RNA sequence: ACAGAG
DNA sequence: TCCAGCTCCACTTAA
DNA sequence: TTAAGTGGAGCTGGATGCTCTGT
């Protein structure tokens, strides 16, 4: 298709495929996986995190 | 055969040659390039050519050190030598007071008389080499480097440069056989100076133990 | 190199809730068979 | 002990 | 699932 | 004849990737 800039709002030079793709999302998502540790809880045995 | 036999008569002779030469022994021009059609002329073919002791060679005086440190070189021809033929040539060997010898051993050796050459004597020293190894000189081969056998003021002076000891240094076995071909012993340094890739040399040593 | 008598470690080395560590369970059987012995003899 | 992820 | 040491046992030399 | 040093064959004990993420 003939495709406009949105940010200049000129026209683009090459033509740009356009269409409806399926797309699934998968159960890994950042917030689920985001981990800091400052200092915190010990193995008993070995006194390391 | 005979073509074949005369022709190892040759290589192991020549290489034996060169053996001595390298070693610091007086060798002529003339055993150093003899020609297998000049070999021919002293000795010719197998009925003719005398195996046992006619080839020995004695005539090789240590020229630097001195003319009576002199050696043999004996070609048995039983393919496993026993300790009585040991004991025939340690005898000849005692009557000329010679105290090196080579045997050059067509097969191999049996083991009794493998141990007598460790206890025989220290004053008595006597190197195994099979025929097999002296059809070809390691060390005209293109892996091996020239190996050089450094003098003690010159080995004062590698334990100096770099304040080392010396069982810091890299070591060599003495059953090695570039260290069997120069008769090196426990102590020796040699220097060894392999190729670049480019047109320079590296220069390494090492330490016989 | 033959042992006739036997260190059992400090308690923080095998601890309290693992219960007990296998090498405290190691040593009550030693404990208990030389009772055994002790007694068969008699 | 099993499944995942890179 | 693949690979170095250790030990047992026949197999010549040598006295 | 046999004492002994060394070949060849079987037994034994070792090893086999890095992490988080949950039940």
């Amino acid at each position: 298709d003939y495709v406009t800039s949105g940010i200049t709002g000129e026209p683009l030079e090459a033509y740009i495929y356009f269409g409806p793709v399926y797309y699934q999302k998968l159960k890994h998502m950042v917030l689920d996986k985001m981990h800091a540790r400052a200092r915190g809880p010990r193995a008993v045995l070995t006194r390391q995190p | 055969d005979d073509e074949e036999e005369t022709y190892r008569l040759w290589k192991i002779r020549k290489t034996i040659m060169q053996l001595c030469h390298d070693r610091g022994y007086l060798v002529t021009q003339d055993e150093l390039d003899q020609t297998l059609e000049e070999f021919k002329a002293q000795s010719g073919d197998k009925p003719s050519e005398g195996r046992p002791r006619r080839t020995d060679l004695t005539v090789l005086v240590a020229h630097n050190d001195d003319p009576t440190d002199q050696m043999f070189v004996f070609f048995p021809e039983e393919p496993k030598v026993g300790i009585k033929t040991i004991k025939v040539y340690c005898q000849r060997m005692q009557e000329e007071n010679i105290t090196r010898a080579l045997i050059v051993v067509q097969q191999g050796m049996t083991p009794s008389a493998k141990q007598s050459l460790v206890d025989m004597a220290p004053k008595y020293i006597l190197e195994q080499f099979l025929q097999q190894e002296l059809l070809i000189n390691i060390t005209e081969h293109e892996l091996v480097p020239e190996h050089v056998v450094m003098t003690k003021e010159e080995v004062t002076e590698l334990l100096a440069r770099y304040k080392l000891r010396e069982n810091q240094l890299p070591r060599i076995q003495a059953g090695d056989p570039v260290a069997r071909y120069f008769g090196i012993k426990r102590g020796q340094v040699v220097k060894i100076i392999r190729p670049s890739e480019t047109a320079g040399r590296y220069i390494t040593y090492r330490l016989v133990q | 190199l033959i042992l006739t008598r036997l260190l059992v470690p400090p308690l923080c080395i095998r601890p309290s809730v693992v219960n007990e560590d296998d090498l405290t369970m190691k040593l009550t059987e030693i404990i208990f068979l030389n009772d055994v012995i002790k007694k068969h003899r008699i």
